[PDB]
DNA sequence: GAGAATCCCGGTGCCGAGGCCGCTCAATTGGTCGTAGACAGCTCTAGCACCGCTTAAACGCACGTACGCGCTGTCCCCCGCGTTTTAACCGCCAAGGGGATTACTCCCTAG
DNA sequence: TAGGGAGTAATCCCCTTGGCGGTTAAAACGCGGGGGACAGCGCGTACGTGCGTTTAAGCGGTGCTAGAGCTGTCTACGACCAATTGAGCGGCCTCGGCACCGGGATTCTC
C-alpha cells in the first residue's frame, strides 16, 4: 500500500485539458512538487504558531504563511481562492 | 528629500571599510538603488509578523526572526 | 444520514481529510483547527491548477498530446514568479532554455 | 607645500576603519528612511529602538559583504576603480535577482 | 583511469550546454577538481544516511535527501 | 570545397545541444567513479541505478549553472575565451571556497 | 520571567580562564548561538526520526546529526565526548 | 541529585530535556539523548569560550568584546564555514589588503 | 633631509560589570501500564559479475587563422584641500498609548 | 463525551513619540592636478577542423545470491501522575577596566 495524489491532479487536468496525456515521471515531479509546497507551508505555519505562544493551528496562521511564502499576486489569488473555499465550507447551516 | 537621508561620506565610509582605493561617483546612487530594494525586502516580512502578533509596534524580536527566515540569522538582540 | 466528504462541501477535488490526516500526525502542532485543511487544500488546488495550465499550454505549443518534463521545465522557467519560487530546484530531465549573449553573435 | 599622493591617505584611513568597527551610518536619517518606507502599508507605526540598531547592523553587513565581492570583481577586471557593471556582475554571481 | 573516467569531449558537452564559445585546455583538470570537491560533500552525506539506516546499499531515497540538505533539491525521484 | 567560419557551425552545435535533452556523460565511467569515491568512506557498498541517475543529474545541473556563471564572468573580463581564473572567481563570488 | 544560560557559561569560562571578563552583548550573542545550534540539531533529529519511521529520539539520531552538519574534527570530538558522557551516565545509573 | 552532576557536566540537562519534550519534535523521547545534547553543547561552548579567551589575551584585554568574538570565529576555517551565514553585531571585518591595491615596489 | 601622522606612557571620574540574599516555581523521585523497538525468522526482488558483437565515439597528429596579449597616447574625471552651513546629537520634561497580566468562560477540538 | 485553550477585558505602568535648544562635527561646494581608463595597432599561438585509427561504451543475455522487506512476538523504556525541595532569576549593592584626555617618541612620505 502506497499513497499518491494521481487521480485528483488527473481530474484537475481533465477539467481544463480533456485531450492531453500523461507521463508517469511527470506525476513523479508534480507529486514531489505538491508535497514540497505542503512541506514548507506546514512548517512555516507551525513555526509561526510556536512564535505566538499558541498551541492551535487555524486558518489565519496558514494565511500568514501563504502571504510569507508566495509572491504577491499569487499570494492574493491564493488567499482569494482559500477564503472563498473556507466561506463556502463554513456555510454548513 | 527624505530619501536623501543617507549621505555620500557615509557611503565613502562603507566603501573604505571594504578596502577600495578608488571610488567612482556613480557607485553612491548604485548602492542607493541596491539598498532601497534590500531593506524593503525585510520590511516585507517584519510588519506581517507584527500584524499576525496583533501588535502595532515592531521590536527587535520579529526583525531577527525575519532575517532568520530569509537566511542571515543575526546574533546580539536575542533570538 | 449518509453525507459525503468535506472536499465537495468546500467544492474541491483534492482530499481534505487526507490533508487533515497529514497535518495531524505530521507533528506540526498539538492541536489542529477545523478550517486549516480546507484552506491548505484550496491553496494546493490553485497551485496545481496553474502548473497544469502552463504545462498544457506548453504541450500545445510543441504540437504533442502528452506532458513531457521538458514542457514542465519550460513552463516553470519561462514564467517569473514560478522562477522565483522554484529557483533552487532542478527538474529531473528538464534541459536548459536557449539563450545567446548579444556580443557573442556574429555582429559584423 | 606638502601635497600627498592620491590614494595613500585613502589606504591609511582604510586601515583606521579596519581597526574600527563602529557604526558608519547616521541614526536619525535612517530612522526617517525606515519610517517613510514602512508607512506605505499600515500607518501610525510605533518603532522600538533596538530594531533600528538591528536594521543598521544588517544593512552595514550586507553593504560590506557586497563590497568585498565587487572588489574581487574589480580586481579581476584588471582595474582599480569600480563601476556599475562590477556591481551587476556581483549581484548576478551571488544570486539575488 | 578512474578520475579521468570522464572524457575530454564530456566537459565539451557540458560546456556547449552552457552556451560557451571558446574553451581552454587547462580547465579540464580544474573542472575535474570541482567534481572531486562536489562528490565528496555529496556522498559523505549519502553514506551517513546509508549506514544510519542499517543498510550497505544506497537507495534512491538517501541520495535525494542528501541533495535536499544543501539546497540543490531535485524532483522526479521523490517517491 | 566549401568550408565554414570557425564560430558559425559552433553556433549550430550550441543550438543542437541546447535543444537536445539527452545525457552527456557515459554511465559506466561515472558509475566506476562514484563506486571508487564511495569506497573511501565505507566498503562493501552496493548501489541503485535510480541513485546513479539522481547523482548524474545533480552534477550535470551543477556544471551547467557554474558554466554560464564562468561564461558571464569571462565576458565581464572583455574576453571570449574562458580561463581558470574565471572559474576561481565564479567559485569565490558564488560562495563555495 | 525568562530563562537564561548565564551561570553555566560563566562556570565553564572560569573553568577554562580564571581572569577573563565578559559583556552582556556577548552573552546575548552566544545565547543566540546556543539556541541556534540547539534548534538546528533538534529539527534535524526530528527530521531523521520521522524519516526512519521512528517515534522516539535516541542518542543514535543526534549522533548521526552531529556527524552530518558539524565540521569533521569537531564532529568526532563531539562524538567522543558525548559517548564518554553516555557511558558516564550508564555506569552511574 | 542533579543529572548534570551525575553526568559530569555543568549544563542544565533538565532544562534542555524540557525544551526538547515541549518543543514538538517527536511523540516519544530518549533519556540519554538530552545528556548527549548537553555534552555536545558544553563542548562547543567551552571551545568557543577558549577561542574567545585567547583572542582576548592576544590583544591585552581581560574583557570579552564582540570584536574579539569576530576575531575568534573568522580565523578558524571550520568554524568559519560553520557560521558562513551568520552576521555578528559590533564585530567588524578582518583586515585584508590586496596585493595589487598595495602601491610601490619592494 | 622635514612633517603630518601615528604609537606609546601616565592621570581621571564612572558607570556599568561582579556578589548576595529572598524565594518561587521547576527539576527530581517514585509508581503504573500499555505500547513501540528489537530480535528472530521468513519470502523473492534486485544488485553484481561476465561473455560477446557492434560501432559510434574518442585519441592523435597536422595546420591555419582569428584572438589573447604587449605597448602607447591621451582626455579627464576622480582625489586632496580650503570655506560655509546645516542638520545631527546630547540633556531633558511631559503624555498617553500600547503591552502584560490577571481572571472567568465556554466551545470545540482530542479521543 | 470532556476539559482546557483562546477570548474577552480591565488595569497598571513604561517607553516612546514630539518638542524643546545649543553647538559642532561634518557635509556641500568649488578648485588644482595626476595617474587611470579609453581605443588602437601589431605579434604570435592556441583552439578549431579534419581524417586515420583504435576501444571500450552499449545491449543484451544469463547466472547467482545478498539483502530488502514483511510478519510475529515480547518486555522494558518511557509517558503519566503526585509529592517534594533547591537553585537560578532578580533587586540591590559596591568598585576598578577601559575610554578619554594630555603630551612625548617614532615611522613613512615627500
Amino acid at each position: 500500500r502506497k499513497e499518491t495524489y494521481s487521480s485528483y491532479i488527473y481530474k484537475v487536468l481533465k477539467q481544463t485539458h480533456p485531450d492531453t496525456g500523461i507521463s508517469q515521471k511527470s506525476m513523479s515531479i508534480l507529486n514531489s512538487f505538491v508535497n514540497d509546497i505542503f512541506e514548507r507551508i506546514a512548517t512555516e505555519a507551525s513555526k509561526l504558531a510556536a512564535y505566538n505562544k499558541k498551541s492551535t493551528i487555524s486558518a489565519r496562521e496558514i494565511q500568514t504563511a501563504v502571504r510569507l511564502i508566495l509572491p504577491g499576486e499569487l499570494a492574493k489569488h491564493a488567499v482569494s481562492e482559500g477564503t472563498r473555499a473556507v466561506t463556502k465550507y463554513s456555510s454548513s447551516t | 528629500d527624505n530619501i536623501q537621508g543617507i549621505t555620500k561620506p557615509a557611503i565613502r565610509r562603507l566603501a573604505r571599510r571594504g578596502g577600495v582605493k578608488r571610488i567612482s561617483g556613480l557607485i553612491y546612487e548604485e548602492t542607493r538603488g541596491v539598498l532601497k530594494v534590500f531593506l524593503e525586502n525585510v520590511i516585507r516580512d517584519a510588519v506581517t509578523y507584527t500584524e499576525h502578533a496583533k501588535r502595532k509596534t515592531v521590536t527587535a524580536m520579529d526583525v531577527v526572526y525575519a532575517l532568520k527566515r530569509q537566511g542571515r540569522t543575526l546574533y546580539g538582540f536575542g533570538g | 444520514k449518509a453525507s459525503q466528504s468535506r472536499s465537495a462541501k468546500a467544492g474541491l477535488t483534492f482530499p481534505v481529510g487526507r490533508v487533515h490526516r497529514l497535518l495531524r500526525r505530521g507533528n506540526y502542532a498539538q492541536r489542529i483547527g477545523s478550517g486549516a485543511p480546507v484552506y491548505l487544500t484550496a491553496v494546493l488546488e490553485y497551485l496545481a491548477a496553474e502548473i497544469l495550465e502552463l504545462a498544457g499550454n506548453a504541450a500545445r505549443d510543441n504540437k504533442k498530446t502528452r506532458i513531457i518534463p521538458r514542457h514542465l521545465q519550460l513552463a516553470i522557467r519561462n514564467d517569473d514568479e514560478l522562477n522565483k519560487l522554484l529557483g533552487n530546484v532542478t527538474i529531473a530531465q528538464g534541459g536548459v532554455l536557449p539563450n545567446i549573449h548579444q556580443n557573442l553573435l556574429p555582429k559584423k | 607645500p606638502h601635497r600627498y599622493k592620491p590614494g595613500t591617505v585613502a589606504l591609511r584611513e582604510i586601515r583606521r576603519f579596519q581597526k574600527s568597527t563602529e557604526l558608519l551610518i547616521r541614526k536619525l536619517p535612517f530612522q526617517r528612511l525606515v519610517r517613510e518606507i514602512a508607512q506605505d502599508f499600515k500607518t501610525d507605526l510605533r518603532f522600538q529602538s533596538s530594531a533600528i540598531g538591528a536594521l543598521q547592523e544588517s544593512v552595514e553587513a550586507y553593504l560590506v559583504s557586497l563590497f568585498e565581492d565587487t572588489n574581487l570583481a574589480a580586481i579581476h577586471a584588471k582595474r582599480v576603480t569600480i563601476q556599475k557593471k562590477d556591481i551587476k556582475l556581483a549581484r548576478r554571481l551571488r544570486g539575488e535577482r
